[PDB]
């Protein structure tokens, strides 16, 4: 997954800094995707794997979380 | 190969090689080999060797470095679940050795007499 992840890294970089809620995220880098959408599959594994690569980041290192209400 | 079977065909005097008397040939070579039933270097030396090596190790040292909310891995720790996950036998010295390895690999960043810390591996 590791080539998937680094790109989905840059998407994810890119769209940091650019926009610089993880559900934002995951819209604006799926609505960015979209225009990539080969097929519905695709866009239903893009937004299953942008939602695993968060659960990993959030369930593991990579995040920082300032205050749960927002958080 | 080549010389050896030169020397074969020398003998009896040949001045061609039959493509025969190759096989013998090859065969003594294969003694060595055959001698050798009952390059290793590298090949102890990956994954479940020096690879297999520093992959767990980094893989733990990611672990730890997770369920420590990212915070420092000890070298205590370390050795700890290293030797724990017990297995292919990771000596607290070979461990001391390969985690020198990552960080002056800068594939760690880490520092301490008995504090290791954890890393960031950059490379």
């Amino acid at each position: 997954y590791d080539k998937y992840v680094s790109m989905m890294n840059m998407i994810v970089r890119k769209i940091a800094e650019v926009d610089r809620t993880a559900v934002d995220i995951v819209d604006w880098y799926l609505l960015q995707k979209e225009n990539d959408l080969g097929s519905l599959a695709e866009y239903w594994e893009e937004r299953r794997l942008a939602f695993k690569v968060i659960k990993r980041l959030v369930k593991d290192r990579i995040l920082m979380e300032i205050h749960g209400t927002r958080h | 190969m080549i010389r050896l079977a030169e020397a074969h065909a020398k003998m009896k005097l040949k001045n061609v090689v039959e493509l025969e008397d190759v096989q013998e040939a090859v065969r003594l070579i294969r003694s060595a080999i055959k001698d050798y039933a009952t390059m290793n270097l590298v090949q102890t030396g990956k994954s479940v060797i020096q690879r297999k090596l520093q992959e767990d190790l980094s893989r733990e040292i990611m672990n730890v470095l997770k369920d420590q909310a990212s915070d420092s891995m000890s070298f205590n720790e370390l050795i700890k679940q290293i030797n724990e996950h017990s297995q292919d036998r990771v000596e607290s010295s070979d461990i001391q050795e390969a985690l020198s390895r990552l960080q002056q690999e800068d594939k760690v960043i880490v520092l301490g007499e008995g504090v290791r810390r954890s890393v960031r591996l950059n490379n």
